[PDB]
DNA sequence: GGATCCGCGGCAGATCTGGCCTG
DNA sequence: GGCCAGATCTGCCGCGGATCC
């Protein structure tokens, strides 16, 4: 019941392959950036809000660019709106 | 530490070393004395 | 530290075989047109420094390659230095085996003057700040760093503001992580850095020097932004932030690019590069080596004595100009070889 | 010669 | 043309009460932060110059300034004044007060100053505009015609960076704006060369040129249409005499790449020189010619020459460290000006 | 004395040279 | 070989100083 948002298939592998923890796993369109337009409509972010049911913990994997960590800090404003305890990578 | 300055003066005329490289070899070799006997004794 | 020899091969308009300055102070005399510059460029560019002008106009006309080597010692070991200049690109062999450039970067070095100080004393405020970037930069690679994603958060958040709408607090709260942290650098390299400038300045002249910085954004980027959002809106652009920061250099407490001559101008130069070297060698223990250009051009009698005065107490140094200075040892320079009576 | 210096400063460590 | 007398009041840092200057070559010597920079600037301001912001000119601590030249041309004498402060200049010619379009018609002066090598060494756009304030000090319709295409080009760009309309009368004004900008400014420097190249063989030993590369040589109209495509990709005019560059070669090599300090000072003095000649027989009578800081980076041999070309001149004025030999020289100390 | 215009310092956005890591 | 860091170049906007009625 553990819950895990990445920005595209390969990291997704990648973080599967090395096998640290099983839970469900989430997928995103791609990153944030406003310089070749594509906004929060472009991205797959309703999708995500239709199964926040059972969830308890959610974890962000994201990467280290600067487009990474704004998607990062809207993800955890709406979800603290919504309300849910949230985590980060070192 | 004054004795360290001939050993850090004799690894930085080696090719492939720079001066600060001869400092960290120089240190890593002052508290693994086990194998610096042996390397002083590998060749002689 | 201390230079032992220097060659080179089809470099600028220089000819000659071997050069080995004296442990101390030295000099240059030459006419004009040369080589003095061609010769200060090499050992420059040989050390490790960097050079403006350009990579390809640095050959012989006709040639295709050149070739650079130096023999330093330091208080560890000997070394040597070794540049293949060509139409591919620098390569550089230390002892014998190629070495990345950024390696160099922990050596000593040297530093130059030039009359490109004097023109960015008194040039405007874009030059002042990469003046003062370019400065902070060579004693930390976290500032660049923050630099580079201060300048790319900066980008994105002017881009979404250019045209529509969307979540803006994010970028706020992201370029907010990085201008607090490059302000109070900025403060403690400026409360370090002022008062060996203000003593090394006592030495040269008679009048007061001191720096000024001042900020828009002194409490916080977030209270400043959400302070102008007005103004924003109007005009389309950001206009807090350390981008937008002043420097002032100070002669008696007025602002040296509207009150100075040229004689004070380029004390104030020689005073700023002296405090760097001063710096520099504290920071790495070692002085580096002082390379001087056109010493006493466009000073009268006494700042001349003054500026040789200061220079005998450092442990080795070179000027050049077209005048030898009275009790030094001279070498002169003829078309591009170096003679030494 | 220069092997030797190293072999014998590495006596003194 | 000779200046017989001026005074001041409250001017920089100047303290003095009269200046007599003498025909022929003069000199002046002092130590550093005395002042002969400002004698040298309050000189060319009074004879209706360029120049430092114009609130920054008056003492520390007041608030008005005055300045008073007498001049004794060919056909007869005259005074001027000026009045410096917070309102403005106030130009009055013999008790009568005129603009300063009035005083562009007078000789007037011409100044050397360390701020000529930019000209030199600089980028490309400080050489074009350096090239266009040159010819804009010779003639008038320049200056029209500069300001009326570059309107044109920025209403033409305004238009075509939103979106797409009808590009047709502004291609034309375009046109016919650039095809008399670049013919003026050919048949200028078709005469203005061999002037520069012989006082150039005069001071030095090398030789100098120009060169001026165009991108539109045949027709504004013709270079538009053959760049219609990248024209609209990018969204900007590519092709107009607002893209020319002007390079100063030194024996076939650009200056700013391979000269020294000497060479192009050199070369910085001779442009300067060359414009005083050509004014001198464009307007009627020689200018008065002002050189501050002349022999600092320069060896004997250039240092006598330059001493030798000067001292043929109506009048002129050096100002430096040291003394040239053989000629009246007055010093400066703190301000004030004696002469024996 | 009010008002239109002309010229220049200051800043953001696009291009381009030379060094680097991964393989 | 391929991607990025950092300096140079070009055009647009707001501000100061001269001119007019
Ligand atoms: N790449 C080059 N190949 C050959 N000659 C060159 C090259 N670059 C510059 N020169 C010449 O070298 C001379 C300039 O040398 P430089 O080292 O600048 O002289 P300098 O002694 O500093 N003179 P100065 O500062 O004017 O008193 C000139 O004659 C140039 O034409
Ligand atoms: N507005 C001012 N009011 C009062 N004093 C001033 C003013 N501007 C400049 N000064 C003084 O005048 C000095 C500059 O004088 P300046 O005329 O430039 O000297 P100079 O003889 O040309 N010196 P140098 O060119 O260095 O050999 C400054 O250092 C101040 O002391
Ligand atoms: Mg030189
Ligand atoms: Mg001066």
């Amino acid at each position: 019941s553990l819950l895990a948002v990445v920005e595209s298939v390969a990291d997704l592998y990648a973080l599967e392959r090395s096998g640290e923890f099983r839970g469900l796993y989430h997928v995103l369109g791609g990153a944030l950036n406003p310089l070749e337009g594509i906004g929060p409509k472009e991205l797959n972010l309703e999708g995500l809000f239709r199964r926040l049911e059972g969830v308890e913990e959610v974890v962000l994997a994201t990467s280290m660019t600067v487009e990474g960590e704004a998607t990062a800090l809207y993800l955890a404003e709406e979800l603290k709106k919504r309300g849910v305890r949230v985590t980060r990578p070192a | 530490p004054e004795s360290l300055l001939k050993l850090t003066r004799a690894l930085s005329r080696l090719p492939g070393i720079g001066p600060k490289t001869a400092q960290r070899l120089a240190l890593h070799l002052a508290f693994h004395k086990e194998e610096a006997e042996a390397l002083a004794e590998a060749l002689e | 530290m201390r230079l032992l020899l220097f060659r080179q091969r089809n470099f600028r308009n220089l000819a000659l075989e071997a050069y080995r300055p004296p442990p101390g102070l030295s000099a240059l005399v030459g006419a004009n047109a040369q080589g003095k510059t061609s010769l200060l460029l090499g050992i420059h560019l040989a050390l490790g420094g960097e050079v403006p002008l350009g990579l390809a106009d640095l050959v012989r006309f006709g040639e295709e390659e050149a070739w650079l080597h130096a023999e330093v010692e330091t208080e560890l070991g000997a070394y040597r230095l070794e540049h293949r200049l060509g139409p591919g690109g620098r390569e550089v062999l230390l002892n014998g085996k190629r070495v990345s450039l950024r390696t160099l970067w922990e050596l000593p070095g040297s530093v130059l003057v030039s009359p490109l100080d004097l023109e960015a004393v008194l040039g405007p405020k874009e030059e002042r700040r990469a003046y003062l970037d370019r400065l902070i930069a060579r004693f930390s690679r976290r500032y660049a760093a923050l630099l580079s994603a201060y300048e790319k958060a900066l980008r994105q958040r002017n881009a979404l503001l250019k045209a529509g709408g969307e979540g803006l607090s994010a970028w706020d709260r992201e370029l907010a992580r990085y201008g607090d942290e490059i302000v109070a650098l900025r403060r403690r390299f400026l409360r370090r850095f002022a008062p060996i400038l203000r003593e090394v300045h006592a030495a040269l002249a008679a009048k007061e020097a001191g720096l000024r910085l001042e900020e828009t954004a002194g409490e916080g980027v977030l209270r400043a932004l959400e302070a102008s959002r007005a103004e924003e809106r109007e005009r389309g652009q950001t206009l807090v932030g350390p981008h937008r920061d002043d420097l002032v250099f100070l002669l008696e407490g007025r602002p040296a690019h509207r009150f100075a001559s040229r004689g004070e101008a380029k004390t104030l130069a020689l005073a700023l590069r002296l405090a760097e070297h001063r710096l520099l060698g504290e920071h790495h223990g070692e002085p580096p080596l002082l390379l001087v250009d056109e010493w006493g051009e466009e000073l009268d009698e006494a700042r001349r004595r003054a500026v040789l005065a200061y220079a005998q107490a450092l442990p080795q140094a070179i000027l050049a100009g077209l005048e030898a200075p009275p009790g030094v040892p001279v070498c002169s320079v003829v078309r591009g070889v170096v003679l030494c009576p | 010669e220069e092997a030797e210096a190293l072999a014998e400063a590495l006596e003194g460590i």
